[PDB]
């Protein structure tokens, strides 16, 4: 990151590949790379300087494309439906799995960028139930996304630890419903309420959500653990692990 | 509404619980309620106020949402260096080299041309205030 | 190892392809990112 010559814009995204594709000479290579500015090799009226200049140069070139000719750069608001959904939990190989993981770190360097990309993952929560076991990589990436304290503080600002609880409770539900009425062996039971638990855990260890977000949080999580105590044949061992892991959240919580 | 939910940011991001951040999450703050700042816009709003309370973080938003006419001004000073009120395309090249970005002689004449509707090939301050409405 | 046939970089262009890679890796990520913009 620290080689470029150029420094890509915050919010817009100049690559347009829906033209690039068809050979259009304006959304060619060098054409993009006249659009940057390049990497430059001080008092608070230079900052206003700059801030004004940048403002209204960029509303001038807004002009120009509205009215004008020159092209319009998209904006910087990622779709929740792709084709990454699809390839980040194929269970057809696991390579596939591993290096669109890969690419998608890669996307996620300036912090405008990681915003969307920890939203679309964020979105793709819900899909750890349905694929439990072909989900073990995207976890890793997820976890090593937010492995600073201001992402989850920022995450949890969005609300995203109701999000956690209601899905929580979902399979919790199904687990109940499940050992209520048929007697199979599943060898991946409980895959996904224990990722599910270890995220809820890692949210709650910071001290400022833990201290605000624990009014909401207790009913889930007590809730959760009378349930899981109540099962009695469909018991695996990650099922244990999360009991005991919800068992110490319910403690850590209801303490002050 | 608007002060519980700012509010409500402000605290989910208090860090010792004393009510103050520290500047370097200070855009992270109004970066997560659904507005978007750059670089620029971050370092001039740390400027302006500097460690940020709340009462201060609530006249940081009170200008956000709002353009003002004493804005524009300064922005048409910025522009007119030599500061008698006419933008030349040599001024405006000085202060698109000082972004760092770059463009030929004749898009920069184009773009001039296109904000002229004088036809006298030279922009003014009611140009200015025209355009920026 | 007699064949003639298999017998068959200074640091300023390394540098100059250090950038280049880098640029062209910029612009790959800006390219996938585009394919994943809402419609």
């Amino acid at each position: 990151e620290a080689l470029t010559t150029v420094k890509p814009y915050c919010n817009e995204i100049h690559a347009q590949a829906q033209l690039w594709l068809k050979r259009d000479p304006k959304a060619s290579y060098d054409a993009w790379k006249k659009c940057l500015p390049i990497r430059g090799i001080p008092s608070k009226s230079e900052l206003r300087h700059l801030y004004l200049t940048e403002k209204y140069v960029w509303r001038w070139k807004q002009f120009l494309s509205r009215r004008g000719k020159r092209t319009s750069p998209l904006d910087l608001k990622l779709g929740h439906n792709n084709w990454l959904r699809q390839v980040l939990f194929t269970p057809a190989t696991q390579a596939a799995r591993q290096a669109a993981c890969t690419i998608v770190e890669a996307l996620a360097t300036i912090p405008s960028r990681k915003q969307q990309v920890l939203d679309l993952l964020t979105s793709y929560l819900d899909e750890l139930s349905i694929a439990g076991e072909c989900a073990a990589e995207y976890l890793a990436l997820y976890q090593k996304l937010i492995t600073s304290a201001h992402w989850k503080v920022y995450l949890a600002a969005r609300g995203v630890l109701p999000y956690v609880g209601n899905l929580i409770t979902k399979e919790i539900a199904r687990l109940l419903a499940l050992e209520e009425a048929t007697l199979s062996t599943d060898l991946q039971q409980g895959y996904a309420l224990k990722s599910l638990t270890g995220l809820l855990s890692s949210f709650v260890e910071v001290e400022s959500i833990k201290r605000h977000f624990k009014s909401r949080l207790v009913g889930t999580v007590l809730n959760g653990y009378l349930c899981l105590r109540k099962l009695v044949v469909q018991r695996t061992k990650l099922i244990d692990e999360t009991q005991d892991m919800l068992l110490e959240m319910l403690e850590d919580m209801t303490t002050g | 509404e608007q002060i519980a939910e700012f509010k409500e940011a402000f605290s989910l991001f208090d860090k010792d619980g004393d009510g103050t951040i520290t500047t370097k999450e200070l855009g992270t703050v109004m970066r997560s309620l659904g507005q978007n700042p750059t670089e620029a816009e971050l370092q001039d709003m740390i400027n302006e106020v500097d460690t940020i309370d709340f009462p201060e973080f609530l006249t940081m938003m009170a200008r956000k949402m709002k353009d003002s006419e004493e804005e524009i001004r300064e922005a048409f000073r910025v522009f007119d260096k030599d500061g008698n009120g006419y933008i030349s395309a040599a001024e405006l090249r000085h202060v698109m080299t000082n972004l760092g970005e770059k463009l030929t002689d004749e898009e920069v004449d184009e773009m001039i041309r296109e904000a002229d509707i004088d036809g006298d090939g030279q922009v003014n301050y009611e140009e200015f205030v025209q355009m920026m409405t | 190892s007699q064949f003639l046939l298999t017998r068959l970089m200074s640091e300023t262009e390394r540098q100059s392809m250090e950038s280049e890679r880098a640029d062209r890796s910029l612009f790959v990520q800006e390219l996938l990112l585009s394919t994943l913009v809402r419609e």
